[PDB]
């Protein structure tokens, strides 16, 4: 508890977070009416907090001293005044569009680690998921005011703060989520449901993921070296029963062939089976199955519960993870979890230097400050364009 | 070469039904009877009750159309020149505004049923009538250069839809149709239901929509404007309370939905 008190009093960037959530140096409804929730070591959890200013925000989080606090929607009236309101009178107006990716969703094909454990070998899943998501957010939706945040142990959170993104309704959020959710079923015993020819989003994502399929899936992770795992995850994605039976029989006669070897066996056995006039069609179908496998293995996997409602609460940036001790820092695609700071290490560094700018947390604070500066500039430009359009 | 050279209410309803459908845009005038008020409201209410019943039974558009179309000739005629039918349709809609503006649940049910009836009747139109009706509502197409630059992405987006929705199984036919097809550009938030199904192409925050689609925008505008008009209708219900002879009828009409 004392370490958390020291963290909020010495290290947490309240000013930058206030500028991000308020969208203004001076106070506004975007902070006054924003819900915050606090989680405590006693097991208690308190909703519907909101803060009048950066000083009030900092003072209340310091005074409460939670393990973590979570960010919710902007409301029509202050959530801290809910005792003056009926439950139907307090209503949401905006929240940042948030996406959540977890490493545990890739355990169908990850091998080097499993569960909430992580390493730089498997974080390439998250890096590619961030890359595909960023391409979608910029090229498809036109967003610019977004930032990625490490969950502290096993995932990454993207906080989109563009004004049009903040204003999305629950129905609109669910449909945006559906647009970016491609692998809508996680079970491995079927080929993907995607229609052909590909929508341009799918085609571009596939072309972005193709150069990394060999190195990550077939060589680094190599999940299909186990024959039973290949029979349970690789073969059901193929289009033909005779091909599946031939591969199963061949691998049971010739066990423990690597994922790369099995990937080549698919082509070789298909070429041996599908001779004659229909050979081009069978080759096309086989290629479709392999393309769908690339998407099935490397495309972003998302927690729908974080995105599908405006009122949802999620662990704020620069929080401390209770088990690992890591800071929930901002990140980019080149990140790995081994690069995250820890509370004990930051306390040690502050004891040695007595200056946050000389700790390992300052590069992440620099990233967040640059993001906030860009966000505020774009907000002011949007207000100027709206005023000129109104004039 | 050779060359040569109240009534207002009737003209109003002729104008309102020249398009064969209406957004129900304008205040009625003149008089009808109280028996007509009750019966016309009940007729439209019966059609909307069956629409909501079929939707609660999860029946498709084709099934609902098969169920509802025989009922127009008996309860609420459509594609008709008769002034009586046109007044019956218009007035019955306006009556059920006053019945169903009363609460959020009633407003939602009435908007849903009436918008689905709007969809049904729009499907009954010829393409010329649809075009004229859309043009009458004062409802941006992309340039040929922009279509050419985005042609690969747009064709990849619509090629499956051309095969399944317009039955164009031949790729040659799809290419010819695509060469003749127009596209609309608007913000992606306006067509988000098509976005979630990946039926439209997205670029820089704008959705690219082919002309053979987009009826959901028309019906959503109908639903939104009807919801706003119902909210307005709710705000001036205290003026309805000046004639007692109408309140039992409206209570009876709303009781079948509660």
């Amino acid at each position: 508890s004392s370490d958390m008190e020291y963290y909020y009093k010495s290290l947490y960037p309240f000013k930058h977070i206030f500028n991000w959530l308020n969208h203004s140096p001076k106070p506004s409804r975007d902070m006054i009416n924003r819900e915050f929730a606090m989680a405590f070591r006693s097991g208690a959890y308190k909703r519907y907090n909101s803060f009048n200013s950066v000083q009030d925000f900092k003072a209340q989080i310091e005074k409460a001293n939670p393990d973590r606090f979570e960010i919710g929607a902007i409301y029509n009236k202050p959530p801290r005044e809910r005792d003056t309101l009926l439950k139907s009178e307090l209503k949401a107006l905006e929240k940042e569009l948030v996406f959540d990716i977890d490493m545990d969703d890739y355990d169908a094909f990850r091998t080097c680690c499993s569960g909430a454990q992580v390493c730089s070998k498997c974080w390439k899943f998250i890096s590619l998921a961030m890359k595909i998501t960023n391409t979608a957010l910029r090229e498809d939706f036109g967003y610019k005011d977004f930032i990625w945040v490490f969950s502290g142990r096993r995932g990454a959170h993207c906080w989109v703060s563009d004004k049009r993104a903040r204003a999305l309704t629950d129905v609109q959020r669910r449909n945006v989520l559906d647009y970016v959710n491609v692998i809508r079923d996680r079970n491995t015993d079927k080929r993907l449901a995607l229609k052909r020819p590909y929508h341009p989003h799918l085609a571009r994502s596939l072309e972005q993921l193709k150069p990394f399929f060999v190195s990550i899936m077939l060589e680094e992770q190599n999940p299909w070296e186990d024959d039973q795992h290949a029979i349970q995850t690789l073969l059901p994605a193929l289009y033909d029963k005779q091909l599946i039976d031939s591969l199963k029989k061949y691998w049971l006669d010739n066990p423990r062939r690597s994922s790369k070897e099995k990937w080549n066996d698919i082509d070789q056995i298909a070429t041996s089976l599908f001779k004659g006039p229909k050979q081009d069609s069978h080759i096309i179908k086989l290629r479709e199955c392999k393309e769908d496998l690339v998407l099935m293995t490397l495309y972003p996997k998302l927690d729908v519960e974080v995105t599908k409602q405006t009122i949802h609460l999620l662990k704020a940036p620069f929080c401390i993870h209770p088990a690992t001790g890591n800071v929930c820092v901002p990140i980019d695609e080149s990140f790995a979890p081994e690069k995250a700071p820890k509370l004990i290490d930051l306390q040690t560094e502050m004891e040695k230097n007595n200056d946050v700018s000389l700790t390992a947390l300052q590069p992440f604070i620099n990233q967040f400050q640059a993001y906030v500066s860009s966000l505020l500039k774009n907000e002011l430009g949007s207000v100027k364009r709206e005023r000129e359009d109104d004039d | 070469m050779f060359r040569q050279s109240s009534e207002e209410e009737k003209k109003l309803y002729a104008r309102l039904y020249e398009s064969k459908l209406s957004f129900y845009d304008l205040p009625p005038q003149g008089e009808i009877t109280l028996e007509q008020f009750e019966i016309w409201a009940i007729d439209r209410l019966k059609i909307l009750l069956e629409i909501e019943s079929c939707l609660s039974r999860n029946k498709s558009i084709k099934e609902i159309e098969t169920i509802i179309k025989p009922q127009f000739q008996k309860l609420l005629p459509f594609n008709t020149e008769s002034l009586e039918d046109r007044k019956k349709d218009y007035y019955s809609h306006f009556i059920l505004r006053l019945c169903f503006c009363r609460s959020k649940e009633l407003r939602e049910k009435f908007v849903r049923a009436e918008t689905f009836l709007f969809k049904i009747r729009f499907n009954m139109l010829t393409s010329t009538d649809q075009t004229k009706f859309v043009q009458s509502l004062d409802l941006q197409f992309i340039s040929n250069e922009e279509k050419a630059e985005l042609s690969h992405q747009l064709y990849q987006t619509v090629s499956a839809s051309l095969q399944f929705q317009l039955n164009l199984n031949e790729e040659h036919q799809r290419k010819q149709y695509f060469q003749q097809e127009k596209f609309i550009k608007l913000p992606f938030e306006n067509v988000i239901e098509l976005v979630g199904n990946r039926l439209v192409f997205l670029k820089d925050g704008y959705a690219y929509l082919p002309q053979f689609q987009q009826l959901n925008l028309l019906s959503n505008e109908f639903a939104s404007k009807l919801n706003q008009e119902l909210i307005k209708t709710y705000q001036y219900l205290p003026r309805l309370n000046e004639d007692d002879r109408l309140l039992p009828i409206l209570n009876h009409l709303s009781s079948g939905y509660t």
